[PDB]
RNA sequence: GGUGAAAUUCUUGGAUUUAUUGAAGACUAACUACUGCGAAAGCAUUUGCCAAGGACGUUUUCAUUAAUCAAGAACGAAAGUUAGGGGAUCGAAGAUGAUCAGAUACCGUCGUAGUCUUAACCAUAAACUAUGCCGACUAGGGAUCGGGUGGUGUUUUUUUAAUGACCCACUCGGCACCUUACGAGAAAUCAAAGUCUUUGGGUUCUGGGGGGAGUAUGGUCGCAAGGCUGAAACUUAAAGGAAUUG
């Protein structure tokens, strides 16, 4: 029953999957991975594969520091933007789930806005 | 080269004894060396955690609360309350198409020299029997249910301090005293005050808090 | 329909459609005989009444205004006619 | 150590839900051996798991990402591919996203997407082995990375006014260059 | 960070990230609909003040005071001009980068005016329903918005009277929708684009094959950008629209 929580943010967007796991107060953090630090070819960052290996990285860093569940807070890069996250996230939390440590209350916290400002583009639409 | 995780020491965070469950988990911090203490890097922190786990039932599971750290002895941090939301899956969920949306903000004052600024919501409903597919309102309506329900709001706010208004807000009768106020005007299902959250704080008092607390 | 008698139409029909548009307009409002319980007094008010009307005798109220036909107050005696 | 999964389903979903009910939960609860509940009164789906059953949490997140694939307006047999599968993923966006059409705009923007009889939307199913589910304004893809990549650079062409013979043959293209390898 | 891939950029004075608090200007998501209002352009957080409107109801009052309208006048999206303010985002100009067969992926970062507001200008938009305004008649149906009438109809008073919400029927005025051809049309399609070779209810504006050409010139408005009015010489046998078939 005296299991220690923290709370881990998973910051999925189109270039790099943030997987960071702090304690229940949100200073004071434990582990940051990115995608990148696992993955040196500079074109596969925000491949949900670089998001499992960051999130296998941290689970083991976090089980080694002494804390052994994490309420998960996944948000996309938002505002403006796609406010809904991608598939990098779904795979960091699929891999933070796989490693035996116990996961509740997932929450989306994603920055949405009552109509905030302008978004890049300008009447054409970011073409993609 | 250092290995930072070694000197820090862990701290034990306990809830407001008016909730049921007043253990609520970890935190960790540095060793307080010189011209940096260990006692004024905690003073403030803000912790943010869900209802059911300080009250069990699975009834206020959309709910959660922001305590703030106040008072720090022995590994022992004492809290109190700074703030209410939902979480976003129950806004999103609440709100649906073909009925009209009702929101109302009040900022007030408690017995003691708080501030307040509370949220209230509200949506409409059809009563079994209308075969009409929407159950909108006129705008007359909804200004008078927004007069009603601010009405209520500061007058059960200002009755009392902040303990008895989260002793009032933990059962939710506010949404029941709103829903036996506001029936003779229109149906109004799924009311819920959405949002509360400290503004201004008075002196710290700590003779207040540690009567909250000092228990069990 | 398109076989009828559009000279003597049937007093259902001829009172379902509106005032204005009947065969030979005319109003469909009435005048009612009002007595108040505080005295004996009769008061011919308007059924389409604009004003708070009150009679001389007691004065207090006879009718409320309304968008259409004026709401009575608490309960008087009154004939439609 | 029990663990659950809480999960809402919007009105519109759960009509076909409990039509399709024989068809979900018998799976999950032999291939993959969880506890699954309807709670009608809060809404909800109810996911639990003890250690009396199979050791696998990923097991779990499947069945939830099961449900709340199928509750999006997906069909049963591509939820249940995503079920046995472990490469499928969702993407999502809105089509205000792209471009902030308006009126008019948006809703002719959502008959390009679309074509007709879904015809134009059929191809983008069929080239890219994916899954196209377009809301009332929102559109949701879902595949595997790379494919999900190929139909999001397709349907977001298609957004900003690209004409469907354009996407037809950019689309025959890339399907004869991925099926190669 | 960034793209299909790079490069510029920031960073061991700690960038990106997480938590607490403050400041600034802009905008009002989800609710949001074949729903509402306004002469149109256009209009979405709450509350207060000010005047204004339509529809309904009326056994009120005036009694033809009315419809359309060269002259003349008010308003008129965005961009633009002139002085003051404010400047968060986005961003014409400009500055720099890689410019790798192809960018199917002609892009990246910073950023001036501008976007916001006050006081004056300008008077144009695919300013579109591409359908002038007023009046009359002609066809079925289901919805929905505002008012009104009838119901020993349903529900909430804390005892079941009132009001509110709903249901059923009728009516007036709306925004619209599905089918049809007694009719119309080149056709797509239209309850008007009908009541038209069986041609006439009232009244404004406009067009007369295409280029030259919205051009020259004159006049006039505007500080300017430009707006309003606006030809001919010459030249040509086409130009155009609606459906079917590949
Ligand atoms: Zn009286």
């Amino acid at each position: 029953n005296s299991q220690v929580f923290g709370v881990a943010r998973i910051y999925a967007s189109f270039n790099d999957t943030f997987v960071h796991v702090t304690d229940l107060s949100g200073k004071e953090t434990i582990a940051r991975v990115t995608g990148g630090m696992k993955v040196k070819a500079d074109r596969d960052e925000s491949s949900p594969y670089a998001a499992m290996l960051a999130a296998q990285d941290v689970a083991a860093k976090c089980k080694e520091v002494g804390i052994t569940a994490v309420h998960v807070k996944i948000r996309a890069t938002g505002g403006t933007r796609t406010k809904t996250p991608g598939p990098g996230g779904q795979a960091a939390l699929r891999a933070l789930a796989r490693s035996g440590l116990r996961i509740g209350r997932i929450e989306d916290v994603t920055p949405v806005p009552s109509d905030s400002t302008r978004k890049k583009g300008g009447r054409r639409g970011r073409r993609l | 080269v250092v290995d930072p995780f070694t000197r820090k020491e862990w701290f034990d965070i306990k809830a407001p004894s008016t909730f049921e469950n007043r253990n609520v988990g970890k935190t960790l911090v540095n060793k307080s060396t010189g011209l940096k203490s260990a006692s004024d890097a905690l003073k403030g922190r803000v912790v943010e955690v869900c209802l059911a786990d300080l009250q069990g039932s699975e009834d206020h599971s959309f709910r959660k609360i922001k305590l703030r750290v106040d008072e720090v002895q022995g590994k022992n941090l004492l809290t109190n309350f700074h703030g209410m939301d939902f979480t976003t899956d129950k806004l999103r969920s609440m709100v649906r198409k073909w009925q009209t949306l009702i929101e109302a903000n009040v900022t007030v004052k408690t017995s003691d020299d708080y501030v307040l600024r509370i949220f209230a919501i509200a949506f409409t409903r059809k009563q079994a029997n209308q075969v009409k597919r929407h159950s909108y309102a006129q705008s007359s309506h909804i200004r008078a249910i927004r007069k009603v329900i601010s009405e209520i709001l500061t007058k059960e706010v200002q009755g009392s301090t902040l303990a008895q208004l989260t002793s009032k807000l933990i059962p939710e009768v506010i949404n029941k005293e709103i829903e036996n106020a506001t029936k003779d005007i229109f149906p109004l299902q799924n009311i819920h005050v959405r949002k509360v959250k400290l503004l201004k704080q008075p002196k710290f008092d700590v003779g207040a808090l540690m009567a909250l607390h000092g228990e069990g | 329909v398109l076989v009828q008698d559009l000279l003597h139409p049937t007093a259902a029909s001829e009172a379902r459609k509106h005032k204005l548009k009947t065969l030979v307009q005319g109003p469909r409002s009435y005048f009612l005989d009002v007595k108040c319980p505080g005295c004996l007094n009769i008061t011919t008010v308007f059924s389409h009444a604009q004003t708070a009307v009150t009679c001389e005798s007691c004065s207090t109220i006879l009718c409320t205004p309304t968008g259409g036909k004026a709401k009575l107050s608490e309960g008087t005696s009154f004939r439609r006619k | 150590k029990f663990e659950s999964r809480k999960i809402m389903v919007p009105p519109h979903r759960m009509t076909p839900l409990r039509n399709s009910w024989t068809k979900i939960y018998p799976p999950l609860v032999e291939h993959l051996k969880l506890q699954v509940r309807m709670n009608l009164k809060t809404k909800s789906v109810e996911l639990r798991t003890n250690p009396k059953f199979t050791t696998d949490p990923g097991a779990l997140q499947k069945g939830a990402d099961f449900i709340k694939a199928f509750t999006l307006g997906f069909d049963l047999d591509d939820s249940i591919a995503l079920l046995r599968l472990d490469d499928l993923y969702i993407e999502t966006f809105e089509v205000k996203d792209v471009k902030t059409l308006t009126g008019d705009h948006l809703s002719r923007a959502i008959g390009r997407i679309a074509g007709k009889d879904g015809k134009t939307k059929f191809a983008i199913e069929n080239a890219t082995r994916t899954r196209i589910v377009l809301a009332d304004s929102k559109i949701h893809i879902l595949g595997g990375f790379t494919h999900i990549r190929m139909a999001r650079e397709s349907v977001v062409s298609l957004i900003l006014g690209s004409p469907p013979g354009k996407v037809y043959g950019n689309l025959r293209t890339v399907a004869s260059r991925l099926k190669e390898r």
